[PDB]
């Protein structure tokens, strides 16, 4: 029902709208939610990041950063990602 | 039968210290005291921990708390007043059952050794903590109702044969195996140096600037009484794999090496009450750990 | 295997000097010592700060302090005591588990090295930094369980041999590989002139704040207890590239620098210290180092 035989115009037959943008805005390539993101510099994280602790109860593995970034959605933008080592973002 | 506790159960602090004031004298002139007071000076780190190397750069520049003996008088004296109490088996807010069948199983108890091994760590100078570190001689003065007793360099972690020792513990055993009360005005004198930087109790703050606050009353620096009390009872030699002699808890429990050294081998405070009370033989060395316990104080209910 | 390193894991500082009092005395009248006195000159001046515009129309008096020799004493006295501890192995808020892997791992440490450069950053005048500049003569006085060792011609860079120092590092090195502690009563003196501005240690003030801040003990001029002590562990010379000794840090990081030597290049003290618990062969000079951080001490903790 979204793959289908028609041209539509976010559809796959697409004709007379290639002529058009309509099928590169309506239709996105890796259309996903804003995210931003928080960088983190050398142990030190750029926006409304907060690093935490995690339990340490059964935590096997795990590895720590120093740089890197985190693609954080522009909606979990608002509260603090409260990145942490062992799991990343959540809403705490 | 099988009398469990009362869940209310608490023991009171059966020995009692003040404030360990700390003053600065001289090792010939111990009467002039000046008041030895708690300053605050700025640091200059290298922001050293063991994670991120990332951050070895730059300044870790803070401000703690020091107190050094002033650069004329070399000695160190503390000061501060132990009262052993009595009616060390009555608790305090418990029961009146498991209460008095704990009194009746310690009534045999060997009160000699237990008084012994408190006025030694009262008189070999276990109440001050890091102040040992680097004396010349440690002269312990102990007054105790009108009677001077003068103490030189004895070894701690032994608890080894002295008169003097047994004879204030005469008294202190007197007042533990039963009620009234004694006193003992405390002195020390450490040969620590002239100008030498001393030790007094360290405080918990939170929102502090100070990274390090020492515990001070009228800016003279002092430590903490729980700290002298915890010094007193550092006697238990009697658990798993004794070595050295750690604090008198429930649990042989010390904070700072993290682990519990009566805890999971059934040789803790709790199993052997419960066994005294309910009738088993109990040893001479954890009988005398248990009334080591019900004299340091406790909540004992759960 | 995997030894993982306790997060309360600390260590005791060993190396104890006083605060470094100064003193104006002539180079043929080393008994008639008079106090070196903090001036301080007001300065008239608008203040210009960056987050108050509005408040640079008028204030800020400030009162700079300086310390300059009196105009009849030409030879500069700083005395100290340096007090060097044993049991540097001894973990304070550590425990057993980790620190005593470290007593034996860190047995075969040659402590007569470690031990002679404390004492040679102590004689040759590493602790004498910007005022055994330009001095046309240098002396240390070492008085030490009734022995004085006396000093001229040290060049601080290298550690050379003489056996003044070495003598004094003996028993130094007998204190730090045992038990017990050892004083050594360090007076320099330095000729610099008639007259000649000396250099007392910082306060930090703030941004704003005064100019310069000298440090003070009952109106004398001094240098901190904490800035000796980085002179006396100065002996550094073990990291890759090592051109100068430095002091030895945790990460081997100098702030004034900007640059930290052994961060990030698997030679800081922490994998030593995990490679000395899980046990691969150390050299003698890593090892040497970690003795050397063991015994100037800092929580080592994560």
């Amino acid at each position: 029902d979204k793959l289908t035989t028609d041209i539509a115009d976010t559809n796959v037959f697409v004709g007379g709208w290639q002529l058009t943008a309509n099928p590169h805005e309506y239709c996105k390539w890796r259309r996903g939610t804003k995210n931003e993101d928080l960088v983190l510099t050398d142990g030190k994280w750029s926006g409304n990041v907060t690093t935490t602790k995690p339990i340490q109860s059964k935590i096997w593995r795990k590895w720590q950063g120093e740089n890197g970034s985190i693609t954080v959605p522009e909606y979990l933008l608002d509260k603090t990602i409260c990145y942490n080592d062992f799991y990343g973002g959540y809403e705490n | 039968t099988k009398l469990k506790a009362p869940a209310v159960l608490a023991y009171s602090r059966k020995i009692n210290p003040t404030n360990a004031l700390m003053f600065a004298v001289n090792w010939s002139d111990r009467d002039n005291t000046t008041a030895v007071m708690v300053g605050t000076k700025t640091v200059a780190g290298t922001q050293s921990v063991r994670g991120n190397p990332n951050d070895a750069d730059k300044g870790n520049i803070q401000t703690v708390n020091f107190a050094n003996l002033p650069h004329n008088k070399n000695t160190l004296l503390v000061k501060y007043n132990v009262k052993f109490v009595g009616d060390v088996f009555k608790a305090e807010l418990g029961g009146g059952e498991y209460s008095n069948t704990l009194q009746t199983a310690l009534e045999n108890t060997d009160f000699g050794t237990l008084a012994y091994r408190y006025v030694y760590n009262i008189a070999a100078g276990r109440t001050l903590w890091r102040n040992r570190v680097g004396a010349e001689s440690i002269e312990t003065v102990i007054t105790v109702n009108d009677q001077t007793f003068t103490f030189s360099d004895l070894l701690v972690n032994e608890f080894d044969e002295d008169v003097d020792v047994a004879e204030i513990a005469d008294m202190v055993a007197g007042v533990l195996s039963g009620e009234g009360f004694v006193t003992l005005k405390v002195e020390h004198y450490m040969l620590l140096g002239e100008g030498s930087e001393v030790f007094p109790s360290q405080e918990f703050v939170e929102n502090s600037k100070l990274s390090k606050q020492l515990f001070d009353l009228n800016g003279q620096a002092a430590m903490h009484d729980q700290k002298i009390g915890n010094a007193i009872r550092t006697i238990d030699t009697w658990y798993e794999d004794a070595t050295t002699p750690i604090a008198v808890e429930p649990y042989g429990s010390v904070v700072r090496n993290g682990v519990a050294y009566r805890a999971g081998n059934k040789t803790d405070l709790f199993t052997l009450m419960d066994g005294a009370v309910n009738g088993k033989s109990l040893t001479e060395e954890d009988q005398m750990f248990v009334t080591a316990n019900l004299i340091r104080g406790g909540v004992f209910g759960g």
